[PDB]
């Protein structure tokens, strides 16, 4: 979906005719933001504010 | 209101417990109908069971 949306786009809100595309290293982005694990993990920011000097 | 965590529902078994087991049975159901989107809304999402909320059922 995230890969399409570029080629997707008001009254019409046209879907463009371009057909050469694929999601490429957007799985990283959605991994960071989009899904909950269902088992909570990878939220150590509250624990780690500055990393480690 | 209708859907909440099983085993804690107005006692062990619960009155509201059988409706959700149908709902789950349809949404990702064995028929694999592909043409519905369900829009739910709450002010208390933590009550809601992951089992209904997990992706594919509600993404």
């Amino acid at each position: 979906s995230t890969a399409m949306n570029r080629h997707i786009i008001v009254d019409m809100e046209k879907a463009e005719s371009l057909q050469v595309t694929r999601g490429d290293f957007l799985a990283s982005l959605e991994n960071d933001i989009k899904p909950a694990f269902g088992t909570n993990q990878e939220d150590y920011a509250s624990y780690i504010m500055n990393g480690i000097i | 209101a209708i859907c909440k965590q099983r085993g804690s529902m107005a006692g062990s078994t619960g009155v509201h417990d059988t409706v959700v087991n149908q709902l789950l049975s349809k949404i990702d159901g064995v028929e694999q109908l592909n043409n519905i989107l369900v829009i739910g809304m709450t002010n208390r999402p933590d009550l809601i069971d992951e089992a209904l909320l997990r992706p594919g059922r509600l993404e």
